[PDB]
């Protein structure tokens, strides 16, 4: 309950970033049509 | 299938448009019962798809809802209003007589033909363009009709039940009501 | 608590009497002469069955689903 | 450098002069950008392996955050801080770009994994790159620290709280890849360094630019008094 | 074999492959396979709801009394309200998704694997089965896929069984404990710990 | 370009990984290829000419504490690999461990249906079933995905690189081999016997039931006619890869002159200094067949097509005897000795 709990937490706070970065880094990825699509979605939703 | 995980009732082996394994009451055991049900189904679909926008779009204009548009007949001197305009023949016995002879005759013209396939898909003068050219597309064309028609019937049920729950309401009026506070205006408040 | 609550209290008990008695008759049914084991009740066998009526609603409802609570057309004799 | 400078010069004028009334409806809007700009521009920056792309993420994707971080919170008591931070950022960015151009030309690679051992072959370039990188990190004696500081101290002094905390947190987060490349500089495991830094004939213009741009990433952070006294006379 | 009743022999059908096979079913409630096969899941679903359920009852009242946070008693939670939550709609909402997840599980036991061959994309792979009816771990239901499906299933499920069996009892405690004490569960513990020989169910009556 | 291999298992299922490493160093020339394996497996990489330096992280436990986890990721990531090709049949949890290593091309094996079939989206070229039975077929997917998949590179670049070609450093070849040899009888004219008992000899990770050991009575019956005749006249090397100081006292292959040695997976040199070898299906088979080293393999039956593909190694030198009963501990030991007496 020291290595398995609080060490687990103090690593998962620095480990979840290592996963989230590469996870959100592998959406889109080129294909300029996708760039423009994701650029239009935000413009459209921001109109609210 | 409608219910992933149940075996198909043996008498529903595709072989039809809009057939997803749903016959829990075994109503379609008899093939003769089976075929006539298809007729009533497509008709109940066919009429419903016409009626829903005719219930809604007038409410989307200054015109009254699908309930108010029948009310002048209640009073003895009723005269109609189409697009607000007092059509001369709007008195109840007038339209009723016009309604009866026309509806019966054309609907009797239905009752006097037995293909029986044309009793579901007449086409021809009812297909002035001939979308039936591509049998593949036409077969899918039935699907769209069936699923949309089934969709219409439920919307019709929602319209009518919302009226019994909320007398003197409109479906768009009901819609906006929920749209104010969806979390305090729901079907939760009826029971 | 005037009718419904006492009423459910009865229906629980009534089955317990009903369900236990059914188990015993079935239990002694497969013997040389079930006549003797009913006028001279087997007390021990009726003791290992007397609590099975604590869970009669659960047990019976499974019998009904499994279709062993009833028979179909074999009635007299066997 | 210049795209960001010109865009941030046009934005404040195009949003402050003809948009008196809509403040409460764009102050929020820009905020929604900033809170995202200093997050999505850092996470990805961690996973990078190319130098130019990592610089794109960190030095632009993020650092275009705390500049904005006062445009929302501005009663004309903050614009001085934007001017000062821009003056710091130009230098602390051109230094590392000069170092990167020089090393890339001298070797012929861009990916991070080739900067190993560079401290031993040529220590001056490694030092003048580490200085600018740490400054970008925002450590006390350097200039980026005082930049971010005077950007927060005027911006916490204007009420808004859920933007300074995120800024400090993402700065702490940004420390990571800076220290990563720094660690990759200092090393001596001869059997690890690729045969890129191994053949480096160490050694005008680029040297001059790099050396006069890197000391401006350490001195003004401590000599910001006249810069501050100058930047306060802005009314636009 | 270490049954529940040392002297008594275990019944013949509780062979022991099921985790937590402590030869205990006195009333003859599992002497038919199809019966017994459908009973195991009940204990699995009950225990899991009864594991979280006690913690929600327990932890919430623990944090409130100490003072870190504030929440009403689980007894008093049913009437709670913050905003945009008609208890009407929530019941319907919860009935919907739970109805959705419960059924598709029911279809799995009714028809194994007849749950992950369909049209709807991107998820039609995980909800196949965990390969063990009561353990539908997939690469969505076990996002930290950390099971080998055979070995620990004897030695780890036996933890989850004896964990649950305890937890189902514990919840039954609070219901009766709140029914008599009119108070919180820890309050019951705090009261009894004060004067144990005077704070007992004999005195509570 | 840098490459990292994450091969799993012990010795016998890791010694067969040399073809993949050679195919890597052949397709992409001048590539630094590192490897991470288990403690018992890393011992094999002390005889090779491709890998840069090995490591040890994964016996692939369940818990392993979340600081030895991060630091492992913290040493894979901070050297910037390019294609981290893997084994151990990643599902959906172990796939993340490859994914967080921010390389370019993640290729590995996956579970068919069991253990959360999964295989994730964040991968590339996931393939065939799990338990990895056959030998020299082995990673058979890998010797096809790395073959001409891309470009004007010649037609499939030397399909399955020459079989195991392990090298021996002359330092280890001389000093330790000599010291252990001459401890007891030694002429470079002896015969190695490997399968004795069961602690951690090689265990092959795949044979399952047979080849783990013989009851040491068949070994005595074989050995009594091994040195019989001036053919070797040296060989009594029961070669126990065990705690055999717990076994040497019971060598009913009478302890008169039956010598014995303790060894790590270094025994390749000891094979190379023998005059042959006779053993069951174990690492000794592949090691002897790698060099000329005429071997005699005795496994259960018909598993040859799984564990021994090069039936003719050099001259059909390495010969195999099966067991009609199927169980290894019953064989025509008479015909076995007949075959052995020639070498
Ligand atoms: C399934 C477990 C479950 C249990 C054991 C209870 C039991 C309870 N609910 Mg409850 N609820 C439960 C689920 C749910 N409730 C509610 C909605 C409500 C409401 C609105 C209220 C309760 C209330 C109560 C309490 C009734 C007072 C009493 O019994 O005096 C002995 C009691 C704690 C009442 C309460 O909190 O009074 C203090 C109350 O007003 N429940 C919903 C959403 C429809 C549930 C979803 O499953
Ligand atoms: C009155 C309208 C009506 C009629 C005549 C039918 C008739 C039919 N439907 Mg159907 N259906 C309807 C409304 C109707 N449906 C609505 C509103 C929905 C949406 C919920 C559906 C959804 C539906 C599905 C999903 C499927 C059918 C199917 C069928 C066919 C076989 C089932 C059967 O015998 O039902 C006979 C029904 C009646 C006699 C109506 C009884 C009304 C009860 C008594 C009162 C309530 C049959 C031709 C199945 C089929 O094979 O497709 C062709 C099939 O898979 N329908
Ligand atoms: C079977 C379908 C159906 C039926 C029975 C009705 C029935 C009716 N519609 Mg209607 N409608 C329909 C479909 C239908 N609608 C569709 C599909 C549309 C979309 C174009 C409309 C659009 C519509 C409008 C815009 C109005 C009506 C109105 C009316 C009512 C007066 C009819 C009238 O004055 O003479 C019949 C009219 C002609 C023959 C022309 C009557 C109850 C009126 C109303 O709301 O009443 C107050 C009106 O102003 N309808
Ligand atoms: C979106 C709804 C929809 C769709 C997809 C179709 C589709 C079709 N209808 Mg149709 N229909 C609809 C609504 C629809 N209908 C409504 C509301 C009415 C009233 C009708 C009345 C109608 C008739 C009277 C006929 C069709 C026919 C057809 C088919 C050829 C055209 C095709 C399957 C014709 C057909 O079967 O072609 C052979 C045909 O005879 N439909
Ligand atoms: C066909 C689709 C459809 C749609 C889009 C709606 C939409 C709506 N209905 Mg509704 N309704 C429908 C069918 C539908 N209904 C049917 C078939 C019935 C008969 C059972 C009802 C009976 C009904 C009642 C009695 C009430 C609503 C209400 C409402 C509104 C509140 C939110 C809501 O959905 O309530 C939830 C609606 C349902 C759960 C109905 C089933 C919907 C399925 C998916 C179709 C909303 C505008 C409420 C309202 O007006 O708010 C003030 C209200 O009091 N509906
Ligand atoms: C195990 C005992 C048992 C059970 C399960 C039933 C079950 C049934 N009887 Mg019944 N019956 C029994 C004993 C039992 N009987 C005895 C002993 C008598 C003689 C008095 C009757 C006389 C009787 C009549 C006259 C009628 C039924 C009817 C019925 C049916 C409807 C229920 C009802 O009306 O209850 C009737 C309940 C009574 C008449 C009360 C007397 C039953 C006693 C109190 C229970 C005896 C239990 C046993 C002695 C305990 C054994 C314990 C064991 C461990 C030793 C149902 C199938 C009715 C029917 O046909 O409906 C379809 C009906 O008309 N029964
Ligand atoms: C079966 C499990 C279960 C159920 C049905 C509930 C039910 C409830 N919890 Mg709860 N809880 C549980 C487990 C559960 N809890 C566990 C395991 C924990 C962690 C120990 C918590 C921690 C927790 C806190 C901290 C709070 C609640 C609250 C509540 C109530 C409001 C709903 C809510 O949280 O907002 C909606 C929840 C969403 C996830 C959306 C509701 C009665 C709140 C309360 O007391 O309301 C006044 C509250 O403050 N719960
Ligand atoms: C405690 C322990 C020791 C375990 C242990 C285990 N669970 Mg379990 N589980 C628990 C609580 C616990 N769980 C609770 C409280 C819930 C409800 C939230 C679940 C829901 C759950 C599911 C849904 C699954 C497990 C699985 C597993 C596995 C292993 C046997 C998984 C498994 O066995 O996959 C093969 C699996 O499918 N459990
Ligand atoms: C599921 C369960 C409890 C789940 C609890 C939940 C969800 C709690 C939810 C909440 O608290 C939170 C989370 C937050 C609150 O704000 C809201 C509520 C709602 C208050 C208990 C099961 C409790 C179930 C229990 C205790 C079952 C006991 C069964 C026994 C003893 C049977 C024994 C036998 O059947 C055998 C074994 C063999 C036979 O032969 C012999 C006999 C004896 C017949
Ligand atoms: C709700 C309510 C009510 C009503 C009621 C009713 C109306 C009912 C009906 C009912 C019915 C209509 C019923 C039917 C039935 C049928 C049947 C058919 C049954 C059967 C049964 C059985 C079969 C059983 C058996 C058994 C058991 C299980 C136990 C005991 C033993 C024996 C074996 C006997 C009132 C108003 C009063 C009041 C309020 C409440």
């Amino acid at each position: 309950f020291d290595k398995g709990v609080i060490d687990g937490i103090t690593n998962g706070v620095g480990l979840a970033s290592f996963c989230i970065g590469e996870e959100i880094k592998y959406v889109g990825g080129g294909r300029i049509s996708s760039y423009l699509f994701f650029f239009l979605c935000y413009v459209s939703v921001f109109l609210f | 299938e409608w219910f992933p995980g149940q075996p198909r009732p043996a008498h529903l082996d595709g072989s039809s448009p809009g057939d997803f394994g749903f016959d829990p009451l075994g109503l379609a055991t008899v093939p003769e019962n089976f075929e006539r049900f298809k007729e009533s189904e497509i008709y109940h679909c066919r009429w419903a798809m016409l009626c829903v926008p005719g219930v809604l779009v007038p409410e989307a204009l200054g015109l009254g809802n699908w309930v108010k548009a029948q009310e002048w007949a209640a009073l003895p001197d009723g005269q109609a209003t189409y697009l607000g305009n007092p059509v001369p023949w709007g008195n109840l016995p007038t339209i009723l007589a016009i309604e009866f002879l026309a509806i019966a005759f054309a609907e009797q013209q239905r009752t006097m033909e037995k293909d029986p396939e044309k009793k579901k898909y007449p086409g021809g003068a009812f297909d002035p363009l001939g979308f039936s050219k591509d049998p593949a597309k036409f077969e899918e064309l039935k699907l769209k009709e069936i699923k949309n028609g089934r969709l219409a019937m439920l919307a019709f049920v929602g319209f009518c039940v919302q009226q019994s729950a909320y007398p003197g309401t409109g479906p768009l009026e009901n819609l906006a009501t929920h749209l104010a506070d969806p979390w305090h205006n729901n079907i939760g408040d009826i029971v | 608590g005037e009718f419904i609550t006492p009423g459910v209290l009865f229906l629980y008990i009534a089955g317990w009497i009903g369900w236990v008695g059914r188990s015993y008759l079935i239990a002694v049914s497969g013997e040389k002469k079930p006549a003797m084991r009913e006028i001279i009740i087997d007390v021990e066998l009726a003791a290992r069955i007397i609590p099975r009526g604590f869970i009669w609603p659960v047990a019976a409802y499974r019998e009904l689903i499994n279709g062993d609570l009833v028979v179909d057309d074999a009635d007299i004799g066997y | 450098v210049t795209s960001k400078v010109a865009a941030s010069a046009s934005a404040t004028r195009i949003l402050d002069i003809p948009f008196y009334f809509s403040s409460n409806e764009w102050h929020l809007l820009l905020e929604i950008l900033a809170i995202l700009s200093m997050i999505l521009g850092n996470l990805l920056a961690i996973t990078q392996t190319s130098m130019k792309r990592m610089l794109a993420y960190s030095s632009i994707g993020q650092i275009g955050y705390v500049i904005i971080g006062i445009i929302v919170g501005d009663s004309n008591d903050g614009y001085a801080s934007m001017i000062t931070y821009m003056l710091f950022y130009i230098s602390m960015n051109l230094g590392t770009f000069a170092c990167i151009v020089l090393f890339g030309l001298r070797t012929g690679t861009d990916n991070i994994r080739d900067y190993a051992g560079l401290y031993m072959k040529d220590p001056f370039l490694a030092l003048s790159l580490a200085l600018c990188l740490l400054s970008l990190g925002g450590l006390p004696p350097l200039a980026g620290f005082f930049g971010k500081l005077y950007l927060f101290w005027c911006g916490w002094q204007a009420g808004l709280y859920f933007l300074v905390s995120i800024g400090l947190l993402t700065s702490v987060l940004s420390i990571y890849y800076y220290l990563k490349i720094i660690k990759l500089l200092m090393t001596g495991r001869n059997q690890e360094i690729t045969p890129y830094v191994r053949n480096y004939r160490r050694s005008n213009s680029i040297e001059l630019s790099m050396t006069v741009c890197v000391i401006a990433s350490t001195i003004p952070g401590i000599s910001m008094n006249p810069i501050l006294a100058i930047a306060q006379d802005t009314l636009f | 074999r270490a049954t529940w009743l040392p002297g008594l022999d275990p019944p013949a059908y509780l062979d022991g492959t099921l985790p937590g096979d402590y030869g205990f079913d006195p009333l003859g409630l599992g002497e038919q396979p199809e019966d017994l096969k459908w009973y195991v899941q009940a204990e699995l679903v009950h225990c899991r709801f009864a594991m979280a359920g006690v913690a929600g009852i327990l932890g919430t009242d623990l944090i409130r009394v100490s003072g870190i946070g504030n929440l009403p008693v689980w007894f008093e939670a049913g009437a709670t309200k913050f905003d945009f939550a008609n208890t009407t709609a929530l019941f319907f909402v919860q009935l919907l998704l739970m109805g959705f997840v419960e059924t598709k599980r029911y279809m799995d036991f009714v028809s194994p694997g007849s749950q992950a061959k369909e049209g709807t994309f991107l998820g039609i792979e995980a909800s196949l089965e965990g390969l063990q009816p009561g353990y539908p771990g997939g690469p969505l239901f076990n996002p930290m896929g950390l099971a080998k499906d055979i070995e620990n299933a004897n030695e780890v499920k036996l933890k989850e069984i004896k964990n649950g069996r305890l937890a189902m009892v514990a919840m039954l405690g609070f219901i009766v404990q709140a029914s008599v004490t009119h108070a919180g569960p820890i309050d019951n513990l705090l009261t009894h710990l004060s004067d144990p020989f005077n704070k007992n169910i004999i005195h509570a009556l | 370009r840098r490459v990292c291999c994450v091969v799993s298992g012990g010795v016998y299922e890791n010694v067969l990984f040399f073809p993949v490493v050679q195919m890597l160093k052949d397709r992409y020339p001048g590539v630094l290829v590192d490897v991470v394996a288990s403690a018992r497996g890393k011992q094999v990489y002390e005889m090779c000419k491709n890998v840069r330096y090995a490591n040890v992280y994964d016996p692939d436990d369940e818990w392993p504490e979340p600081a030895e986890y991060t630091h492992q990721l913290g040493v894979m990531k901070n050297r910037y690999y390019d294609m981290v090709l893997s084994t151990k049949l990643a599902g959906t949890g172990h796939a993340l461990f490859l994914f967080m290593s921010s390389a370019r091309e993640k290729v590995g094996y996956v579970y068919p249906n069991v253990n959360g079939a999964g295989a994730g989206l964040f991968l590339t070229e996931m393939f065939k079933p799990a338990t990895t039975n056959l030998a020299d077929g082995g990673y058979n997917m890998y010797q096809d995905m790395l073959e001409w998949l891309g470009r004007p590179a010649k037609g499939v670049p030397q399909q399955p690189i020459p079989p195991l070609r392990v090298s021996i450093s002359k330092k280890l070849r001389a000093v330790v081999e000599d010291k252990y040899n001459r401890a007891g009888v030694e002429k470079g004219k002896y015969v190695v016997i490997h399968g004795i008992e069961s602690d951690s000899v090689a265990n092959m990770k795949s044979r399952g039931d047979d080849d783990c050991l013989l009851p040491l009575e068949l070994w005595a019956e074989i050995a009594k006619e091994i040195s019989s005749g001036g053919n070797g006249l040296r060989p009594l090397f029961v070669m126990p890869h065990e705690r055999h100081r717990e076994e040497i006292e019971e060598i009913v292959g009478e302890e008169t002159a039956y010598l014995f040695i303790t060894t790590p997976g270094q025994l390749t040199c000891l094979i190379n200094d023998s005059a042959g070898v006779v053993a069951t299906n174990t690492a000794a088979v592949q090691l002897a067949n790698a060099r000329d080293k005429p071997c005699v393999a005795l496994f259960s039956s018909k598993e040859k097509a799984r564990l021994f593909l090069p039936y003719v190694e050099e001259r059909k030198s390495c010969t195999v005897v099966a067991s009609a009963t199927g169980k290894l501990a019953g064989i025509d030991i008479e015909a076995v000795k007949k075959a052995v007496k020639d070498l």
